């Protein structure tokens, strides 16, 4: 499956982060998005479930938000009240039939 | 007929386990990994 | 029926998803524990 | 509400068997995972079991421990090989039933 | 005056040769004095020249000492250099062991 | 007659006083030498006095010349030891 | 007893120059070197020179500073050349005399 | 030049004492050295005698370690009293005549 | 190095620095002496000359008083 | 440096052989003209000496003429 997302760039705030997937309206279980500060490795953020179950870590709790849009097939990631720390690469994660697929990735910058 | 019913009881039970599952990722892989690489 | 194949494959993913999402616990606390050896250093 | 009671303990120079007794769940046995706590430091993974059988095992252990169901006497087993003396922890069996966590009183194994 | 006046001719020349020979003999003395200023002169200047010498000797021990007092410090602050820093460094910089 | 019995006594005068004066001027001619041939052995004495304290400023030249040269390539072995000091403490740049 | 005095302390963008105004020891001089500490850390050495004018220096400075003395106006000078912003540091100066090491009220010299 | 020989090297489980034979300079002795190498670690200074007995010694090393001339032997002695485990490394004797420093093969002393 | 053949040469300057010294020294003091010595001879010499003038003229001046006297012998004989 | 320094050293050792030069000098002047000198001075020292001997030997014995021509005299003259 083919996930490309969006949505990067450098900005000065609040983001919105799109991962467009491939197919699976509402079958894919957990997609997660994972961040790589440069010069860190990469780690999880956001995760999103089958049902509606979210959680994040504990680094961006009340601040960054997974949701989903079966219609659309995207699971999104509102990013808000970013700091100067959340400098990273955004890539979507997905877990359909076990196998884990990955996307290209997009870069946000805040300073 | 009467099996549907268990089928749920297999996708109820089994979906709250991914529930927790993420929940300690959210302390593992994210936190006390990042968090604790700092110190 | 057919209502009841549709959740087979559901339950036949719900157990395959988790089965490769404790697969990163593996990885994931074997990190956590390397981590925790550079304690060793400070204590 | 599941009541988990860990057991297998002692002392080696060798290979030691664990068992985590179960208080229900015959066949219904979702993720039963064994955590050992390092004297003085934070609990640790070890391994999990799940109903079908998928047990997957920390890289600190692989190769060396395998967990095992036994569904009819309702006991996840942890068995120990190719032991080192690293190995001296608190040894602790946990549980996720219905999305709750159960853990148990803990039992210890010295390898020394 | 039969034999006396060969006295007073003989004694005359004996007093005459020994006239001349005070003469001589006052020179003699007065070259010799001055040999002995020549060599006062010089034994002077030299008893100086050698106490000139003496403190440029004393000079030096003060030169000397002052500068081992110097060198005693400097294998002093070595010590902590050398001793202290440098090797509790390599012993906090153990952490790559 | 007179004048010859008497005037032996005006010659026989400087015949006996000038005999045993002269030797005391001999004597001063001995004396005057002692004295110098005394001071002559002195100059060779200082001269020898001289050598030695010649050497001895020499001897406390080279005294001088060694500690200079302990002190030149001492602070030399201090240069170079803060050198590695702050090399060394420039590696904590890299952390804090 | 001597009581030195440093001079010459500032700010620049180059070149700068500093002085250590000894009270006594007219060309009786033996070492007398120049010490910097950077703002929160601690001192070190910087330039020496000796009676015999031996001038030595740090590599941190070597081949950038010049110390030289001045014997009759009873002063050591330490040239500044070439400077980078981190050379913002105090600047004293050190003099042994007798064995007994004396230091300086000092300067600061911040370059930036 | 001077060649630097030393002598006393040697295992215990106790005390030793380690000298130093040089080949010029009787008593027109200036700095001499005592160093110590520990394995996989730089070189490091211990002990200084000068010509004059002024003594001093490492932090590491006071009130146990003695250093003692002796011009007549052509020989500068090093006293290691109550000596603990961590003091072993390779102790190599130096001088400094002429300017120049001269070094000596060392002695590997073990002490354990 | 060099210093062999270098310091060998030094080694000969100072050798014949030592002849300097000891055979100026030694000629020195023979040539004091040796001046003075000539002095004194020398003025012992022309105090000589001084009494072999004198003397010489005291003999001439006897001889030609005896030889008067005798002619007065004589005169006196043929009287 | 201590190329060109001992080199000079060397040098020095050249210029104090031009001393030795000097002393030699004062050996082929000073020394030499005063003990020629000198020997010479004594030579006439002793032939002056004997001529005085010689002279004194000649006014005592024609002193003595004379007083035998005196006393002849007088005795010649009391005829």
């Amino acid at each position: 499956v083919q996930l490309q997302e969006s949505g990067g760039g450098l900005v000065y705030d609040s983001l919105r982060l799109s991962c467009a997937s491939s197919r699976s309206i509402d079958g894919i279980n957990i997609m997660r998005w994972y961040r790589q500060a440069p010069g860190k490795q990469r780690g999880m953020v956001a995760v999103v479930t089958g049902w509606g179950s979210t959680n994040y870590v504990d680094s961006v709790k009340g601040r960054f938000i997974i949701s989903r849009d079966s219609a659309k097939d995207t699971v999104y990631l509102q990013m808000n009240n970013l700091k100067p720390e959340d400098t990273a690469v955004y890539s979507c994660n997905a877990i359909y039939r076990g196998s884990e697929y990955w996307g290209q990735g997009t870069q946000v910058t805040v300073s | 007929r009467r099996d549907s019913a268990t089928h749920e009881a297999k996708i109820a039970e089994l979906q709250a386990t991914i529930e927790r599952l993420t929940s300690e990722a959210a302390l593992a892989e994210g936190a006390l990994e990042a968090a604790r690489r700092d110190r």
